[PDB]
């Protein structure tokens, strides 16, 4: 059951390359695409993400997209650049100017059909494709505007395939330009319709984590992306390694998403670790469980205690007692059952994988479908309205053909989404 | 108390003990249920592909 | 941190138990339909016993014994005695009673009554208290559902000063191990009007109910005499004690009743656990013989005692199962060898 | 002699079927290559074991089994397992992508594309049958295939085989070994649609098997392998009368006669004893009285419930090993005095007893100790309705919010089927209570 991976834009390609770097190591694939591991467990599901080529060489089923060449040139000269199939580098030259309109309507439109040719070519070589995944930001123009155009066109050509995303939500604390609330609001509308799972990475939670917990005084985007790739590896562990039970993306989505529009998840990771800084003391199951449920370990800057969990998935990695896991997981729910909806019975599920990640004997990944995520969308809406009530910076968009009405529309849909979350918070 | 119908063979035996006495739809309708749900599917798929077509028009217009 | 839910709001006793539990700092209340409770204080109707003991990692305890209604319903209690050999139609401490259905053992009650009228013996019955069988057989058909007929005790022990009537109420706690605990403090729900042996139709001296008595308050505060006084009155007037003359029989009746249905209701090996508080109602005749009248499965306590009993329930029924970070009960056990 | 065809649907059904057919081979002395030395009816016969096995001219004994999954990976493990030679490819039917725990997907969307092929491979086995009794159908309530496709298969089998009996073994969902959350929906939908096509259904609650494995086999956190070997022991106890010489429950028809007076109420409760850890060093072997009395302990039941608070309509005791009628009746008489065993007023208070002298076979390398005598009790008690009550309440909680419904509607299913099935269950719950109080 193959997955096709797509990464779009500055942020999308930088976190995306880290993903392939991290899991390529987990599967014993070197920067040449050659396997040099010890176990057979790390090749049993390798077809999920890698195509097998001549010479017993493994090639990521990855398509790399940008409207400017700078970041993708840096990928090929990068730590694992050689592994990617060179025909899958699809890029323009003009850039998107941190402008959703350019990525979605004018510059991206020019380029999108070329991208879809590669998607189709990678799909037709799939025995049974089980879905697509995208990495991208919502604050820029390529990943935000063109990424959501791709998603719309993928759903047109593959309407029954699962589509999941890691979407970096913008924040003023870690910010490139002032129009990010505009691009994020326009993108969220598209995600609400055309994705099955969206893992919301709020770039300020990554910042607070890097500063307040890893004691990094001036974190870079690189430090921020180490946390993201840890989560990306964690949430895909049970598809990449033989384990307790195997569910395809559809079955996983069915049991996590009770309502089609409420598919924006809160990811988290324990233990939280910085690059290089070596961790020597392994965590106990109680420590992993407290930390992965703690607000400080969440990567969407939302207090889980301000909402209620609709569903929760937790993925523990390493050698540990699944009995101790069961008891500790059941202890968290039974101790804070007022933050779980009583009308979805047994809505906290768990999986264990014996293969730990690089550098940790033991880790846990948290996937929370909480109504508290509305706080993230309330933040974007406030920032959106603060400029939009004065029509500020809109000339960048009206000059690409957009009307004020599309912004009003985008604003209203996200205020609906916020109110939808509030309905189930009080039920 | 009362042991009846005792029956014995080389493999085993069986009996009964009483402690006290007392005091489809057709292949037609099936085919139709299924096809009335397959049409329900393509109506929903068509509305999506239509909704995606209105979007495409808006992209051309912008 | 143990957790619990409340599903009976009319419950005076467990309203206080809820207060005790919250004021320990180690119990927390969830809401009625939150199924992640350690403890349930359930409704009296259609309590969903089938949904308990299926929550992984939660020891679950409910304050009711499934099946205990066969003891706490007059029609079923009559049945249980004359049907269980361990109680046996010849039972010495339960009044002669029959089950009569409105238009069954009405024929059987005609015959057992006829040589109680045409046998030259004392003769009164209760459901209405009359002395003629038709005065009653016309009333049960006239009111609706099944009623119990029962021989009426025409010679009740009478409390002087007053030549009055009374009934005794004892509270019994059965824990999850089926230990039978008798609360040491009972009460007499006494009449204040002298018993009138002739005219049964005025039922203010025949019926001792605390409500139906509301000469209220003349002799005792609340038509409620506690055990210290009733013991004293027995000593002064009859030379005996409460323990010897009455209580021994009370403990015998309590134990016989609860041991009879133990196999049917015990939760020893079950996936959930039960305790329950019962109120037994007794009735002493002039020869100091104790009679069992009814078993109330959802009893209310008396005002001086709520503090003590509701604490006792918490100590031996709940904290025994959910321990936290001299006794007021008498344990009823007996194994005579034969 | 009359043949029985076994249908294993979905992950749970397939893996339980493997557990059962492996145990069957050990019990009948059939080797993994299908050779049965002791059978001198080379290439044929009408012995009792031929009910479940057919024979080839080369003396191969082949299960009358069809495995069907909407996803290859579980049944591929059959095609490569120790008993790969036993079945032939025409019996192993797989799809491409599964029902994703979605009843509507297994019944309507994906089921439509495979139902005809399955009925064809079933009709290829029924053609080899001199006289067919019916089918034993193994599946889960929770899975999309186990719930959705099973009910579609059962509707059609009642059409293609109207005279022919149908029994299920059904896995009732338990949170402890399930990563799904929509199982209450699938359970009620499949029960409503299968109920009037099934003559007798043996439910097994994974919660009960799980706790039995923990308490009595000293297994910290059971796997499906631990659960399935225990389940197959019980299934084998139920089907032994169909595979061995005897006079009790000799055809599928007798199962409903003896166990199911009321057609709708066709869910007998199974209780099994003794379960003894093979790793237990010293074990005092248990008597006929002890194992029989253990049949009335809720902790030994396939579904945790309290039979003391319901009424029996039928009760069979099935013994394997060193048991004789005298000891059975002495044990029953003792148990009658001590325990609450109350029948409906229009059924006799009694037990049908079948004894097979061969003590239960255990898988070499399994978790079960060999025992001198074991028993499985099949009792039709209204107390099993507690399981319907738990499942229906969970269904009500989610459906009040329409949680997850959009998945089912999006495969072509109407919201009204949810309410139809739920009220059928509400009717069933009252049928049980009319009879039981
Ligand atoms: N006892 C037992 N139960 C199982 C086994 N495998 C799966 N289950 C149960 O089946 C339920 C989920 O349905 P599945 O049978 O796995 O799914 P399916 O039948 O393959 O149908 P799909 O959803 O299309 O995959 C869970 O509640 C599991 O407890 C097994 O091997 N043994
Ligand atoms: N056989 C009998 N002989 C004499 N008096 C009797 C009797 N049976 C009942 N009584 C009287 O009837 C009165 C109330 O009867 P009963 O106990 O049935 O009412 P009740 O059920 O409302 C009490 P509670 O309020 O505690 O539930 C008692 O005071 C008792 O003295
Ligand atoms: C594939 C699978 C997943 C995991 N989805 C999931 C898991 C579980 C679940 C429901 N859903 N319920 C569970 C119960 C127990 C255990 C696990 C689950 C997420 C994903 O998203 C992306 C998107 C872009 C990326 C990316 C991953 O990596 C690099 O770029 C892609
Ligand atoms: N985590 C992370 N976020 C980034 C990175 N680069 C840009 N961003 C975020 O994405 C937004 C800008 O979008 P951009 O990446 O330029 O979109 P593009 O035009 O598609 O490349 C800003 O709000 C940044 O916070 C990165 O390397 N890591
Ligand atoms: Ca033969
Ligand atoms: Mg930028
Ligand atoms: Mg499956």
């Amino acid at each position: 059951r193959e997955i096709v991976h797509i990464q779009a834009g500055q942020c999308g390609n930088q976190i995306g390359a880290k993903f392939w770097e991290v899991i390529s190591d987990e599967h014993g694939i070197d920067p040449t695409g050659s396997y040099h591991g010890d176990s057979d467990l790390q090749l049993e599901r390798i077809n999920v993400y890698y195509n097998e080529a001549a010479g017993n060489k493994y090639v990521p089923r990855a398509i790399l997209v940008d409207l400017e060449p700078g970041t993708m040139d840096s990928v090929r000269s990068g730590p694992f650049g050689q592994i990617f199939r060179p025909d899958n580098f699809v890029f323009g030259q003009s850039g998107a100017g941190n402008n959703w309109a350019k990525g979605h309507y004018t510059e991206g439109a020019e380029l999108v059909d070329s991208v879809l040719d590669v998607v189709r070519k990678e799909s037709e070589s799939c025995d049974c494709l089980q879905g697509f995944q995208l990495t991208h930001s919502l604050g820029g123009g390529t990943g935000s505007g063109m990424g959501t155009l791709l998603i719309s066109k993928i759903r047109e050509e593959y309407p029954d395939r699962i589509m999941n995303t890691f979407s970096v939500v913008p924040s003023p604390k870690v910010s490139d330009t002032v129009v990010e609330p505009y691009n994020a609001t326009l993108s969220v509308h598209q995600l609400v319709e055309n994705t099955d799972e969206t893992y919301c990475i709020d770039n300020e939670a990554l910042y607070d984590i890097c500063f307040r917990t890893l004691k990094l005084t001036t974190p870079t985007y690189g430090d921020l992306n180490h946390l993201v790739s840890a989560t990306m590896s964690g949430v895909t562990t049970c598809l990449r390694f033989p384990g307790q039970l195997n569910a395809d993306l559809r079955k996983l989505a069915v049991n996590m998403v009770p309502f089609p529009r409420l598919h924006f998840f809160m990811p988290g990771f324990a233990p939280l670790t910085s690059r290089g800084s070596q961790q020597y003391r392994a965590l106990t199951v109680p420590e992993l469980t407290q930390q992965m449920f703690d607000a400080k370990n969440m990567m969407a800057a939302c207090d889980p205690r301000h909402g209620r969990y609709l569903t929760v998935a937790a993925v523990f990695r390493g050698r540990m007692s699944m009995k101790e896991v069961d008891e500790q997981m059941l202890n968290v729910q039974n101790k804070n059952s007022s933050y779980f909806v009583e009308w979805i019975p047994n809505n906290v599920k768990t999986a264990v994988c014996d293969i730990p990640p690089r550098g940790l004997k033991m880790s846990a990944t948290f996937i929370g479908n909480s109504t508290a995520i509305q706080e993230l969308f309330k933040r974007i809406s406030e920032q959106f309205t603060a400029m939009f009530r004065r029509k500020a910076f809109l000339h960048w968009y009206t000059g690409e053909g957009m009307d004020e009405m599309e912004f009003t529309e985008a604003e209203s849909n996200m205020n609906d989404l916020v109110s939808e979350y509030q309905q189930y918070q009080d039920a | 108390m009362e042991v009846i119908e005792l029956n014995k063979c080389t493999s085993g035996q069986s009996f009964e003990v009483i402690l006290k006495p007392p005091s489809d739809p057709s292949l037609e309708e099936i085919q139709k249920k299924l096809e009335a749900a397959e049409e329900r599917r393509k109506y929903q798929e068509a509305e999506l592909l239509k909704h995606l077509a209105e979007k495409r028009e808006h992209e051309r217009e912008v | 941190m143990y957790t619990f839910v409340v599903r009976d709001e009319n419950s005076s006793v467990y309203a206080e138990v809820s207060r005790l539990l919250l004021a320990t700092g180690q119990w927390k209340r969830l809401r009625k339909d939150n199924p992640r409770f350690n403890l349930m204080l359930g409704e009296r109707n259609r309590l969903p016993f089938g949904r308990l003991g299926h929550e992984p990692g939660l020891v679950q305890l409910v304050n009711y014994y499934r099946g205990a209604d066969k003891l706490c319903r007059k029609a079923s209690l009559v049945k249980l005695i004359k049907t269980s050999p361990e109680l046996s139609e010849s039972c010495t401490w339960f009044p002669e009673s029959y089950v009569i259905y409105p238009t069954d053992e009405r024929e059987v009650f005609l015959a057992a009554y006829n040589r109680r009228r045409e046998g030259r013996e004392g003769n009164v019955w209760i459901a209405l208290i009359s002395s003629e069988a038709s005065e009653l057989l016309d009333f049960i058909d006239e009111q609706g559902q099944v009623h119990v007929i029962q021989k009426y005790l025409e010679k009740p022990l009478l409390l002087e000063p007053g030549h009055r009537k009374f009934d005794i109420r004892s509270w019994v706690l059965v824990d999850h191990l089926y230990n039978i605990y008798l609360y040491r403090e009972g009460v007499l729900r006494t009449s204040s009007e002298p018993y009138n042996s002739a005219n049964f139709q005025d039922k203010t001296c025949h019926l001792t109910n605390h409500c139906i008595q509301k000469n209220y308050g003349r002799y005792e505060e609340g038509n409620e005499m506690f055990f210290e006084e009733f013991n004293q009155y027995l000593m002064d007037a009859l030379n005996t004690t409460l323990e010897n003359s009455i209580l021994l029989q009370i403990k015998h009746i309590i134990r016989s009743c609860l041991m009879c249905i133990e196999p049917a209701i015990s939760t020893k090996h079950l996936h959930y656990q039960s305790f329950q508080l019962f109120g037994f109602d007794f009735m002493v005749d002039e020869e100091l013989k104790v009679w069992l009248i009814e078993v109330n499965g959802a009893p209310a306590c008396a005002q001086k005692l709520y503090a003590e009993l509701c604490q006792g329930i918490v100590d031996v029924a709940i904290s025994s199962v959910f321990p936290l970070a001299t006794s007021i009960f008498i344990k009823l056990h007996h194994h005579h060898h034969h | 002699m009359r043949e029985c065809i076994s249908i294993h649907v979905g992950q749970a059904g397939v893996q339980i079927g493997n557990a059962c057919w492996e145990l069957y081979c050990l019990e009948h002395g059939i080797q993994p290559d299908g050779q049965m030395p002791s059978d001198k009816t080379i290439g044929g016969g009408d012995d009792s074991f031929n009910t479940f096995f057919s024979e080839t001219g080369a003396g191969k004994h082949v299960p009358r089994a069809v495995f069907v999954d909407l996803e290859p990976t579980v049944i591929d493990e059959v095609r490569t397992g120790t008993y790969r030679q036993l079945f032939h490819p025409e019996q192993l039917i797989t799809g491409k992508e599964d029902a994703a725990n979605n009843y509507a997907r297994g019944h309507y969307t994906i089921g439509k594309e495979i139902i005809d092929l399955v009925l064809d491979r079933i009709r290829k086995l029924a053609d080899q049958c001199t006289g067919l009794q019916g089918f034993l159908v193994f599946h889960s309530f929770g899975g999309g295939t186990g719930s959705g496709f099973t009910s579609l298969l059962m509707e059609r089998l009642s059409v293609d085989y109207g005279k022919k009996s149908k029994l299920e073994f059904s896995i009732y969902p338990a949170p402890q070994v399930s990563t799904a959350v929509v199982e209450p929906y699938n359970s009620i939908l499949t029960t409503h649609t299968t109920l009037e096509h099934s003559d007798c259904a043996f439910m097994v609650d994974n919660e009960a098997i799980y706790d039995i494995c923990r308490r009595n086999l000293d297994i910290e956190r059971p796997t499906y392998t631990n659960l399935n070997r225990l389940i197959s022991q019980i299934v084998s106890s139920i089907t032994a009368s169909l595979r061995f010489d005897g006079a009790l429950n000799v055809d599928l028809t007798e199962f409903q006669t003896n166990l199911v007076p009321y057609p709708r109420i066709h869910f007998p409760l199974a209780t099994y004893a003794p379960v003894i850890s093979a790793e237990k060093a010293y074990h005092e072997q248990l008597s006929v009285a002890e194992i029989t009395n253990a049949c009335f302990e809720p902790a030994n039941q396939m579904v945790k419930c309290d039979p003391r608070h319901g009424k029996y309509m039928a009760c069979c005791l099935l013994y394997r090993g060193d048991v004789v009628p005298k000891d059975v009746n002495a044990a029953i008489a003792t148990i009658k005095t001590k325990r609450s065993i109350q029948f409906v007023d229009w059924c006799p208070t009694g037990f049908k007893v079948g004894i097979n002298y061969q003590p239960p076979t255990v898988v070499p390398g399994g978790d079960l100790a060999k025992v001198q005598r074991a028993v499985c009790m099949l009792s039709n008690t209204t107390a099993i309705a507690e399981a319907w009550a738990r499942l229906d309440h969970k269904f009500d909680l989610m459906y009040a919010k329409r949680a997850f419904v959009h998945w089912y509607v999006g495969e072509g299913m109407e919201e009204g089927e949810f309410s139809e099935a739920r009220e059928d269950m509400a009717a069933l719950e009252k049928d049980y209570e009319e009879v039981g109080v």
